[PDB]
């Protein structure tokens, strides 16, 4: 059964160098074309490089926008697919599948020679992420209630965690006893290269006053951990 | 350069339903399209190759057809393990570019349901470390797509600011959208109204919420 | 174990470089 063994992805700052790896099986490796392909959350999938096996040349190509930073190259003594990343920058941030690619030949007389390159096989992806920041714990604000977050008898209110690297953080209300109508959102990485997200939650507005709510925050990686209490607010 | 925009760029439907996205190609390229298919949580897969060969081991509801510049996919009886996005993929440029579709997202189909808008201003304990925060949330509603412009003093905000959308909700079925415009305290506390206007198609005219800084 | 030194692949790129040494000829 195939498998594409991803590894080599993680955090590394603007102009850094980073080599992602892809242990194969279940496969003759050596006999099989190979593609990188990236998306970034939010955005579709681009093509990054693929090379062909080592007797073909190998014949090597590139995308535009990582010529002359990238470098593909394998090991068919130990199955593995690498890709070189120098020079990294920003829009670099995205999640590299690994690929087994085939070619369907053409029968037709006159295009005798070409072939339809397409990707067989993904890996479930590793996730690079270029930012400046190092390890910080997050900022959790208050997203007060008051009736500019209210819509009839159901007010809105929430925690801003905001300003922290790097992923994941955790989040939930009064120690996990409110869950019904909660929202935490994906975080999204800012210009600054730190992370915010939201977390926010519907209530009945007539429990406004008499309804403690606490946010409990943990952010592991920086070992900060804060319960935030939310009151409302006029506004 | 050649180009590929799929059509509908996001479309629902109910499951044991026919859909039919499309893949529009700027030059004719034959038969040199591929389908793929991405869950979030998984690794993308193969569906059809060379227009319309179907991948070994992807069931029979699957199928392609087109031949020149148009193209499409059906997935008759649509079943919930193939709520997903989906992508074509041509391959055939001279120049290995390998160029793919924008991506057409398969939702499940509900009942038309506007944003709940709410706002925030920014709290004291933000703007005594010198920033200013406003959120806006727009709650439970459906389909996805849904704009959010922000004024301040009706000077359109662009370029400061970042969206973050939830996954259709399991229950409700519905979609949730939380908007942050950031500013320096000095820039927030020399202007007055921030609002956050929505528009989606549950709302019969744009919806705005606003707030006056000094009075909040 | 590679009892044959001569063992070597064949995939479908060898198809379609020969496709192509015979549509020239």
């Amino acid at each position: 059964q195939v498998q594409l063994v991803q590894s080599g992805g993680g955090l590394v700052k603007p102009g850094g160098s980073l080599t992602l790896s892809c242990v194969t099986s279940g496969f003759t490796f050596s006999n099989t074309w190979m593609s990188w392909v990236r998306q970034t959350p939010g955005k579709g999938l681009e093509w990054v490089a693929r090379i062909s096996r080592v007797g073909d040349g190998p014949i090597i190509d590139y995308a535009a926008p990582v010529k002359g930073r990238f470098i593909i190259s394998r090991d068919d003594s130990r199955n593995t697919l690498f890709l070189h990343m120098n020079n990294l920058k920003t829009e670099d941030t995205a999640v590299y599948y690994c690929t087994a690619d085939e070619g369907a030949p053409i029968l037709r007389f006159f295009e005798w020679g070409y072939y339809n390159y397409y990707m067989d096989v993904w890996g479930k992806g590793t996730t690079v992420i270029v930012s400046s920041a190092s390890t910080k714990g997050p900022s959790v604000f208050p997203l007060a209630p008051s009736s500019k977050s209210t819509s009839g008898g159901t007010a809105a209110l929430g925690c801003l965690v905001k300003d922290y690297f790097p992923e994941p953080v955790t989040v939930s209300w009064n120690s996990g006893a409110l869950t019904s109508g909660v929202h935490t959102f994906p975080a999204v990485l800012q210009s600054s290269g730190l992370y915010s997200l939201s977390s926010v939650v519907t209530v009945p507005s007539s429990s406004l006053g008499t309804q403690t709510y606490i946010c409990n925050v943990n952010h592991k990686p920086s070992n900060t951990k804060v319960d935030k209490r939310v009151e409302p607010k006029s506004c | 350069d050649i180009r590929l925009t799929q059509s509908p760029s996001s479309l629902s439907a109910s499951v044991g339903d026919r859909i039919t996205i499309t893949c529009r190609a700027s030059q004719s390229i034959k038969d040199y399209l591929n389908w793929y298919k991405h869950r979030p949580g998984e690794a993308p897969k193969l569906l059809i190759y060379s227009a319309s060969k179907l991948r070994s081991g992807v069931s029979s509801r699957f199928s392609g057809s087109g031949y020149g510049s148009a193209f499409t996919l059906t997935i008759s009886s649509l079943q919930p393990e193939d709520f997903a996005t989906y992508y074509c993929q041509e391959s055939y440029s001279s120049v290995p570019m390998y160029i793919f579709g924008q991506g057409t997202k398969v939702d499940l189909k509900r009942t038309v349901a506007a944003p709940s808008v709410f706002i925030f201003p920014p709290s004291d304990e933000q703007l005594k470390s010198g920033t200013a925060s406003v959120v806006c949330l727009l709650n439970n509603f459906y389909p996805r797509e849904a704009k959010v412009q922000w004024k301040v003093d009706n000077a359109l905000q662009s370029g400061n600011s970042q969206e973050s959308v939830t996954e259709q909700d399991s229950k409700d079925s519905t979609y949730s959208l939380s908007s942050t415009l950031t500013l320096s305290k000095a820039d927030y506390e020399k202007h007055k109204v921030y609002a956050c206007e929505v528009t989606h198609q549950g709302l019969s005219s744009p919806v705005t919420k606003s707030f006056n800084r000094g009075e909040c | 174990k590679e009892l044959d030194k001569w063992a070597s692949l064949w995939n479908w790129f060898d198809i379609t470089n020969w496709l192509w040494y015979i549509r020239k000829k």
